[PDB]
Formats: C-alpha cells, sequence, structure tokens
C-alpha cells in the first residue's frame, strides 16, 4: 500500500507546534529631537565543519 | 498483582486503498523500581567461651 493510491491526498509528517509570537521590527520613529530607527534581517550562519 | 499491558493502537484506514485492520507495531520500555522494608530481630546473646 501507499498514500499515492489516492491521488489528491499526501504524506504527513506530523511535525510539531510552536505557537510563538515575535515582531518583524522596522522603520524610523522621527520626533522633534531624535529618531528611533529599526531594521531587520535575517542571517544565516553557514555550517563550519572543522 | 501488577498488570502491564500496551494500548493497542489503530493503523489507517480511509482513501488509502488495500489497508486492511492494522495496529500500529508498539512496544514499552521502563524502569521497575522495587523497595521493600525487612523488619530485623536482634542478634542473640552469646554466652560461649569459645
Amino acid at each position: 500500500t501507499s498514500v499515492n493510491s489516492a491521488e489528491a491526498s499526501t504524506g504527513a509528517g506530523g511535525g510539531g507546534s510552536n505557537p510563538v509570537k515575535s515582531m518583524w521590527s522596522e522603520g524610523a520613529t522621527f520626533s522633534a529631537n531624535s529618531v528611533t530607527c529599526t531594521f531587520s534581517r535575517q542571517f544565516l550562519i553557514p555550517y563550519d565543519p572543522e | 498483582q501488577i498488570f502491564l499491558k500496551i494500548l493497542p493502537q489503530s493503523g489507517p484506514i480511509g482513501g488509502i486503498k488495500s489497508m486492511g485492520i492494522t495496529t500500529l507495531v508498539q512496544y514499552a520500555v521502563g524502569i521497575m523500581t522495587v523497595t521493600m522494608t525487612f523488619k530485623l530481630g536482634p542478634r542473640k546473646a552469646t554466652g560461649r567461651w569459645n
């Protein structure tokens, strides 16, 4: 048997759930005497084998 | 007597063909810890020389 036996069905691996909320914080907030500038970037740090 | 068994889990039924009825292959392990207290009598006093 195979899950492919139903042509409109996909296999499912039952992964985990993580109901966290986080912010993407970006933008300049100006004021009379200052500006607060926020930027966000995704970063990646590679696998280093040695 | 402490009786143990694994709760049987049904395998999939639905749009997949030819499934029949199955059970999930599952086994259980764990640690049985048994604590037994024994009452101990004192040794009898000995009058012997030897």
